[PDB]
């Protein structure tokens, strides 16, 4: 009676939860890139169906392993992986993407006992469901929904909600958060933001500057009677896409600031940089290493060169 | 006084040009190595 | 009767990674032996 | 000190961070960082 | 203790506030066009 | 009598007692280069009589200052310095060389009082002479002489001696060494010797292997009845100057390696890079920066372009 | 044994591949930025 | 009376590095005023 | 370990070290290391 | 103390010993061609 008025003319589907804030804090802002100490990793690729296969070597760096086989393999619809390192750790992943895709995260250590996931997605072309669980009379563990659909062509908004419940004979929690995404209008700006449980809230853009300069800023407010403790920090960004180089490069308040280049000098090799001052205790990390890769086929390594 | 009317100004000069040195000859250098392939290929 | 529950996490613990490089052994032109545990070339 | 002491002198703090740098993106100023060549 | 016994009305009114909200902002484009 | 027998087709004179071990171990073994933190020093220069002015950053380094000004000034015989930082230290330097040059070197910190030194020399075709002191019923302080000469024209070894007396009412001690120098037949492997006071003892040689490659070995033995402590180190290094780049590096004894890039990707500037890693306690440092030079006249940086 | 036998000479094989990245990677740069000049300058 | 010797190591505290600039000041060809203490050119 | 822990054993290796280590610098072996190009 | 009336002769036989080999070490040239 009323479906039809509307759903001729619209629904541009937005992206999935995880791919919120992509665009900014995880391609504009080095947090996931940098590391401390020493790295060279290589990987040999014959490949269309893919495969690596990659060793990881690392020295006085405080969060990474002294050794990392790894491998993976890809063909039109699967995926999986894996990762082992000095002493004993085993991860994996999987995919089975026939548009609902369906993945598994297995992550088994050795002082804390196994942890496990299960995932789901839907994109029906006018919105996205994400449906996570954790580990499991015996209802246990995390789970977690969510809801995203866009009313009007350039916005959209949804929310979450999730269930907490461990320590056997307890109840449990459940909190709740709101989303929200606006696009600008020709394919520039996009204003996205967050508002998760205890307090915390995120907000962030991204101005696609002339061919290859972005931006971005992103700010957090994270929050008997000393119990309304805040915080804050606003970081700017920019990042200099170029043939054969890539810079990206922020600063922030609290004092700090950080760099990363990488300068490819070979066809099939290159190397990094990456340092940061501090200005409160006046001390600095920096960190360097390169990683290249080969082919392993007779005939893979003659169509890279020419 | 002369003690601390210079020692808290002196101190400015540094925070701006250790920043400076750092956030731009990174990038000082990326320049350059598109700036000489760009006219390397315009010769031919 | 527990065991066999944990039995297979301990079965994944040593039986995966080397699951992941059979299935790609079949999905090339069916050369290689030994070299794909080898860094050089 | 009397209020740097406070919890809301870091929430006027960060807000007032983000409106003169969303000012300073939007700008003919970001558009000249961009080299020419 | 009758705390375990309210909480777990505490915890139903949140989910099935989820439960109003989710099916309301189904459809705003529907209405928003005024 | 006796005298001009010999003294007629011989006497090639050795160099002094300073550049005894020059071409080993501060040529092509980095242990002066080192640093830890990043630093990036320039200098303009405005010679012809010279002059430079050099300034200096420095950030966690544990071994340097966060500025130090500079100046020199060098005509055909002169010379000078001087090198303030970031509190206050003043140095200096001074020659006069009309063929006996006769050096001052002050040191003036705060915590600890006044350095001040005087030296000498001469070089008459046979021997060289090094005669110093240090700072002075009060003959006090520290004062070296030292004697080398050359007896075939490839062989050559002298001796020196000290005195050290503080403590006011107190004798003082002297100690002794001696000193040998070897040079190759036709400009080659050079092996020099020491055998200092408290049985400490050095070892190299210098093989200059066809254009531009270096090599060198060195080794140091330095030693209530817990008294004999022996120690030693061989290390083993190489060097492989080219056009636009300097590469060094060692390795040694109980466990090092080192590394010491320079590569000049400018005309007027140039970066460098240097990282050590140990095999006991698997620990790194990893030290970066920059250092260029410019012109202030108005006509001598058009003269260093083309 | 097993657990003896090959970390005690695995351990062995992390030595000598962290030594040659160390000392034969910045020596490889070294030698293009030589080698490329001497056939850039025998074009000409 | 023992002060001047050590008023004359504080004259080198303060008035040594002043002196070597005023050397080459008079060694070029005389034009600089205070460039000299600068860093870009 | 008996000998491991005497202050000969070191000046009887680091001696050791320089006799083989001072004939790998005088040989052929050290000039294939130079590249010829 | 007979400790510094000692040292004085325990010095003076170290520059003593330097007053020989210096003169020695002089002439090795005018000997050493057999
Ligand atoms: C407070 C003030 C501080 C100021 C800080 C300023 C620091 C600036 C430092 C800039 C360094 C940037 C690094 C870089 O970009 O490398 C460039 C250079 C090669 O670049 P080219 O221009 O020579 O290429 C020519 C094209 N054929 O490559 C090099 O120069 C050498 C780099 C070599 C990296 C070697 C990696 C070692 C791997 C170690 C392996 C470890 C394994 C355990």
């Amino acid at each position: 009676q009323l479906h039809s008025h509307r759903q001729s003319l619209e629904l541009v589907n937005p992206g999935t939860v995880e791919n919120l804030n992509k665009e900014v804090s995880r391609d504009v802002f080095l947090s996931q890139y940098f590391f401390t100490g020493l790295r060279a990793d290589l990987n040999k690729a014959f490949s269309n169906p893919a495969f690596q296969t990659s060793h990881t070597f690392s020295i006085g760096s405080q969060a990474l392993p002294k050794y990392a086989f790894s491998a993976l393999f890809a063909n039109d619809n699967l995926f999986a992986q894996g990762n082992i390192d000095n002493d004993l750790s085993v991860s994996g992943r999987l995919n089975y993407g026939w548009k609902n895709i369906s993945k598994v995260n297995l992550q088994i250590s050795d002082g804390q006992p196994t942890m496990c996931q299960l995932e789901q997605d839907y994109q029906a072309s006018d919105f996205s469901v994400n449906v996570k669980t954790l580990n499991p009379g015996e209802f246990t563990g995390v789970a977690v929904a969510s809801f995203l659909q866009s009313v009007t062509p350039q916005l959209a908004l949804g929310l979450e909600t999730l269930y907490s419940r461990t320590d056997g004979s307890a109840p449990g929690d459940a909190g709740v958060s709101y989303l929200t995404r606006y696009v600008s209008k020709k394919q520039d700006w996009i204003f996205s933001g967050q508002l998760q449980a205890n307090g915390a809230l995120i907000a962030s853009l991204w101005r696609k500057v002339a061919q290859n300069v972005e931006a971005g800023i992103e700010t957090t407010l994270q929050a008997i009677g000393i119990q309304p403790t805040v915080e804050g920090s606003t970081t700017i960004g920019a990042k200099y896409e170029y043939r054969q180089s890539v810079y990206r490069g922020t600063l922030d308040s609290n004092g700090k600031v950080a760099c990363f280049l990488e300068r490819k000098v070979l066809p099939t090799l290159s190397v990094l940089f990456c340092g940061e001052i501090d200005h409160f205790k006046n001390d600095t990390k920096i960190g360097c290493g390169l990683q290249f890769e080969t082919a392993g086929n007779q005939e893979l390594l003659m169509l890279q060169q020419g | 006084f002369v003690r601390n009317a210079f020692t808290k100004s002196g101190n400015l000069a540094w925070t701006l040009t250790t920043t400076a040195l750092l956030l731009g000859v990174p990038l000082s250098l990326s320049i350059l190595a598109e700036q000489q392939l760009i006219e390397m290929e315009k010769t031919f | 009767i527990s065991k066999i529950l944990t039995l297979t996490h301990n079965v994944a613990h040593y039986g995966w990674i080397p699951f992941v490089l059979y299935l790609g052994w079949a999905h090339t032109s069916n050369r290689p032996n030994f070299l794909n545990l080898l860094s050089p070339l | 000190q009397a209020f740097k002491e406070s919890p809301l002198y870091t929430i006027a703090l960060n807000g007032a961070f983000f409106v003169a740098g969303v000012a300073f993106i939007q700008s003919p100023l970001m558009d000249m960082l961009a080299p020419q060549l | 203790h009758q705390e375990q016994t309210e909480k777990t009305l505490k915890q139903a009114a949140y989910v099935a506030a989820f439960l109003w909200v989710s099916p309301m902002i189904w459809h705003l484009v529907k209405k928003q066009w005024k």
